[PDB]
């Protein structure tokens, strides 16, 4: 409310894990949608 | 009428309302600073729209290049092709002096997140890829929050804001190379393979990621285009001198009293910027030896010079050297000049790929030559020998990197050929 | 050194015991599916990343399994790994000190911080303390260069410091309590070292000198 | 009906859209100095000698893999086009170890012929080599690998002409070396063909090391026995005794490579 621009808030990045990026964005995947397809499984398909 | 003293930026007239962390970073507080707001109406004006604005706004390349952002982004308005079509977000950040991209990620990820929105919608791509460097595993987690706030509010995704488009924004992250920050390298590296560049007979507008078409960005310049649409390309066009317009983030480092980041306007005075927001060179701007503009790659410049230099690509170029990425590095005259070149070179020789010859021979030969430089090894005529080295070096190379590299050796030697000289001589002395 | 030609060795074999857990396996289908259908090698980075986190550096096992996990020739696999300098092919310590050696970052005496680190743990640069804690290894630029020289520790940055507050943090680690990441001085993040030379007044809300149309 | 008009030292020729500046200046005659170029192979554009000066360009280009446009004159004697391969090779003969009597490939080398035609006459390297471990793939392929100028030619036969991935580099800088990384040899039916394939003696035949010299052994064209594909091959043969069989091009049979019964 004030403007408290005196202090730092972005300490969420300290209690951060190993997995914490992956395990974020794994969840994050059911948001995602249908990637495109090329066709052959592989290039060397 | 015109500006004549491009300076003193005021706060209301800035992209990066949060350099520092001091509101919130998720999407409250970016909704709060103005961020993420009427996205719908730019996302329905139309790419052309949106492409032309920024042509207006002047906006340059803010990643290393100074290559017009409009015209580079109207590259992809082309039809489709039955390919998709890909935004690529450099955020490598390798470049020695080099500190905004890393604020912005870690302080302003909503504004990052709309950029990828309104420039994947303006170039017609189906879904950005930021490539954060492996480092910044911290920061890229914090984008990754923001991301996954994005998705949730449904301003990405399918039926972003509700427009019909439908853009993903995926963070592809790094593996501790400065080659990866070269666009097509970059490119490469997300494709799987190494960070070698890819030469450029083709570009990336029509082979890219994958091999469909691709567009590599910067951080900055894909940050503050939602603010060039919101505020105006007018607005944009004001600040800065003509062709040289915009803010930048200005990263003050070296031996500055207090190094920090900035968001000034172009073409700003080089002692202003360094008297006020860094608080001047340390021992005042007598005790100034030395000036790199704009990182590694851009060559430094000396103090009779930096008395009175514009910060804009052209004054920087008129001065022999580049803007680059506005990264400051101060050097007072208790710098061993030799031995920071010398560091420098050695820099680029770990961080050269190894693809093409002049790179992977030529730099390693620089920094052995720099090495015996710093103990005044040689003779005067490898002075020239070195200046021939760089200029072989030079355009001679897949990517930027070699003359990224060449750019400082030929910037030491033609601003400090005595102290070398002096240096080789007190060598030769001592050694009788 | 960092010789990068693997000579198989009684703990780094092809037959050296490496798998990956479910959850991991679920990490790297998600991972997978981030990247389009017939282009599965696209992962292979940040895969063999993932094979990192759960076993702290990469044996050769890892690189079959991962090469076997996307279908990619082991060879290329081989290469990333060897290209890429966060991937440590030869097993290292908890710690990982990274220290930054850049001009910006050298310009503001990081020498005295790599001195204090050797003192402090006895180990001189490119090894590993006897009781695999912490290996002290020189790295260029790591991107907080506008901050004092900083050292990178496994995942954490830790900028402003001066031989003292680094002195601190390495015994902290020894005794297990986790630094706090940040600069180990005044500044939070980038303001100017004095105060704040802009971002003063509050931020406009939405909407300000918004162009008419939009 | 779509053939573009490009000049050569201007000499006007008729290419075809997608044509290279090198199969252009091919065209012509001129035979634009190349390392990491094969025909055969994909292009790779790494050794930069192939450097070619374009007029009203201030840039030299990459013949081997630049594709030529309407209007362009293609200098291939221009000064700046000289000094950058005199630059190229000073590069490539910086940390090349002094084997020449040694090596196998004297007297045939890709690197002492052009050495001798584009380049100069001297060094202005006053340092120390750098020397790489040598690297063990089968009993028909010896390796020197200091002598590897890492144009990665035979990395792109092994991935395309002979299937198996199992060539490659590793590392970076000045330390990336061409192996295998692992212990595993290079094993195919067409596995000698990289001997042909490496400009410089860095992969050579092992039955053949040092047995004879290039300049002295008569070469006959025959025709291979060994499999019913019929791939003509050179004997070289010398004081009326068999030394090496080498492909000889046909383009229809064997195009350049034969197999290792044949060789
Ligand atoms: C060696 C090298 C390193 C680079 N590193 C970066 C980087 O870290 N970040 C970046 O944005 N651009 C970097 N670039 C520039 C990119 O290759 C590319 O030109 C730019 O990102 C395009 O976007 P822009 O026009 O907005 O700058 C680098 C270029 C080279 C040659
Ligand atoms: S200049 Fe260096 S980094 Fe760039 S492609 Fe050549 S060898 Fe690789
Ligand atoms: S490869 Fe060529 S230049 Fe090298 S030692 Fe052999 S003959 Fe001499
Ligand atoms: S071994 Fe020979 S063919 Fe392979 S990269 Fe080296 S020089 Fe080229
Ligand atoms: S110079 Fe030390 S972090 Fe960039
Ligand atoms: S032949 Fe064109 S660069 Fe190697
Ligand atoms: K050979």
């Amino acid at each position: 409310e004030p403007f408290d621009n005196s202090t730092y808030r972005n300490l969420q990045h300290h209690e951060y894990s190993t997995y914490t990026f992956l395990d974020l964005n794994v969840e994050l995947s059911k948001f995602r949608m249908p990637q495109p397809s090329s066709g052959r499984q592989s290039p060397r398909h | 009428p015109k500006k004549t003293s491009f300076g003193s930026l005021k706060d209301e007239d800035r992209i990066f309302t949060n350099l520092y962390g001091r509101h919130d970073w998720r999407l409250k507080g970016a909704q709060s600073r103005g961020d993420w707001y009427k996205t719908k109406e730019i996302l329905l004006k139309g790419p052309d729209w949106i492409l032309g604005e920024v042509k207006t706004s002047g906006l340059r390349g803010r990643g290393g290049a100074g290559f017009p952002t409009g015209l580079k982004w109207s590259f992809m308005n082309k039809p489709s092709d039955g390919r998709p079509k890909y935004l690529v977000v450099n955020a490598d950040e390798g470049e020695p002096g080099t500190c905004k991209d890393r604020e912005i990620i870690r302080h302003d990820p909503h504004k990052l997140v709309e950029g990828c929105l309104v420039g994947g919608r303006a170039m017609g791509a189906r879904a950005a890829y930021i490539y954060i460097r492996g480092e910044f595993y911290n920061e890229a987690s914090n984008l990754q929050v923001a991301i996954r706030e994005a998705y949730e509010a449904g301003l990405i995704g399918k039926n972003a804001c509700g427009s019909g488009y439908d853009f993903d924004v995926f963070v592809v992250r790094g593996a501790g190379a400065y080659i990866c920050g070269e666009e097509t390298a970059l490119i490469e590296s997300i494709e799987g393979k190494q960070g070698k560049p890819r030469l450029k007979p083709p570009f990336p507008a029509d082979v890219g990621v994958f091999g469909c078409p691709t567009t590599v960005a910067n951080v900055e310049t894909v940050a503050v285009s939602p603010t060039i649409c919101r505020r105006g390309g007018a607005w944009f066009a004001s600040f800065g001198r003509e062709r040289n317009s915009g803010t930048k983030l200005f990263n003050i480092s070296g031996h500055v009293n207090h190094p920090c980041t900035v968001e000034e306007e172009m073409s700003v005075p080089l002692k202003e910027l360094i008297e006020k927001h860094a608080g001047g060179v340390i021992g005042g701007w007598d005790n100034l030896l030395a000036v790199i503009p704009g990182g590694s790659s851009t060559p430094l410049i000396p103090k009779s010079v930096c008395e009175t230099v514009l910060m804009d690509f052209d004054a920087l170029v008129q001065a022999q050297t580049g803007l680059g990425t506005a990264a400051v590095i101060v050097m007072d005259r208790s710098t061993d000049i030799v031995k920071a070149i010398a560091r420098l070179i050695e820099f680029y020789k770990h961080e050269s790929c190894g693809q093409c010859t002049p790179c992977r021979e030529g730099v390693d030969w620089m920094n052995k030559v720099m090495a015996r430089f710093v103990k005044g090894d040689a003779r005067p005529a490898e002075i020239d020998s070195l200046w021939e080295i760089s200029k072989q070096i030079e355009g001679h190379t897949i990517c930027a990197l070699g003359d990224g590299a060449a750019w400082p050796v030929q910037g030491l030697i033609r601003h400090f050929r005595p102290e070398l000289e002096e240096r080789m001589q007190q060598f030769a002395l001592q050694h009788q | 050194g960092a010789l990068f030609v693997h000579r198989d060795t009684p703990e780094n074999n092809p037959d050296t015991p490496f798998d990956f857990t479910p959850e991991n396996y679920k990490r790297i289908e998600a991972i997978v599916k981030n990247y389009p259908e017939g282009h599965k090698a696209a992962a292979v980075l940040p895969v063999l990343d993932l094979a990192q986190r759960q076993n702290g550096w990469l044996p050769i096992s890892a690189m079959n399994k991962v090469a076997e996990i996307l279908q990619v020739p082991p060879m290329r696999v081989y290469e990333v790994a060897t290209f890429y300098t966060m991937y440590n092919r030869k097993p290292v310590g908890k710690y990982h000190i990274q220290v930054c050696t850049t001009t910006p970052c050298m310009l503001r005496n990081s020498d005295s911080i790599l001195e204090a680190i050797q003192k402090k743990l006895g180990i001189k640069v490119g090894e590993t303390t006897p009781d695999k804690l912490f290996t002290l290894i020189e790295v260029e630029c790591l991107g907080a260069c506008v901050n004092a020289p900083m050292v990178q520790i496994n995942d954490n940055y830790y900028e402003d410091l001066t031989p003292k507050d680094i002195e601190e943090i390495i015994d902290e680690l020894k005794a297990g309590k986790i630094p706090k990441p940040g600069p180990r001085s005044g500044r939070f993040s980038c303001e100017p070292a004095g105060g704040l030379t802009s971002l003063t007044e509050p931020p406009k809300g939405p909407g300000f000198g918004v162009q008419a149309g939009l | 009906s779509n053939l573009i008009e490009v000049f050569v030292d201007g000499q006007s020729v008729m290419v075809e859209p997608g044509t290279t500046v090198l199969q252009a200046c091919e065209k012509v005659g001129m035979q634009i100095p190349r390392f990491c170029y094969h025909e055969r192979l994909s292009v790779a554009g790494n050794c930069r000698m192939c450097l070619v000066e374009i007029e009203k360009a201030p840039k030299v280009v990459a013949a081997c893999a630049m594709p030529v446009m309407k209007g362009w004159n293609i200098l291939t004697n221009s000064e700046k086009s000289k000094k950058a391969r005199e630059g190229v090779m000073e590069f490539l003969l910086a940390n090349h170890p002094l084997d020449c009597p040694i090596c196998d490939q004297g007297g045939e080398c890709d690197l002492q012929d052009q050495s001798m035609m584009f380049g100069s006459d001297r060094s202005r390297f006053l340092e120390g080599k750098r020397a790489v471990e040598d690297k063990n793939i089968g009993p028909l392929v010896k390796t020197i690998m200091t002598r590897c100028i890492q144009c990665t030619r035979c990395i792109r036969f092994a991935s395309e002409i002979a299937g198996v991935d199992d060539l490659g580099t590793t590392g970076r800088g000045n330390d990336m070396q061409v192996g295998t990384y692992i212990e595993k040899m290079f094993m195919s039916e067409l596995s000698g063909n990289i001997i042909d394939i490496c400009p410089v003696g860095a992969l050579t035949s092992k039955p053949y090391a040092f047995t004879a010299r290039p300049w002295e052994t008569r070469k006959t064209e025959s025709i291979d026995v060994m499999d019913a594909v019929g791939s003509n091959i050179v004997v070289s043969t010398r004081t009326g005794e068999v030394m090496r069989i080498l492909p000889r091009m046909h383009e229809d049979i064997n195009e350049e490579w034969i197999s290792d019964k044949t060789r």
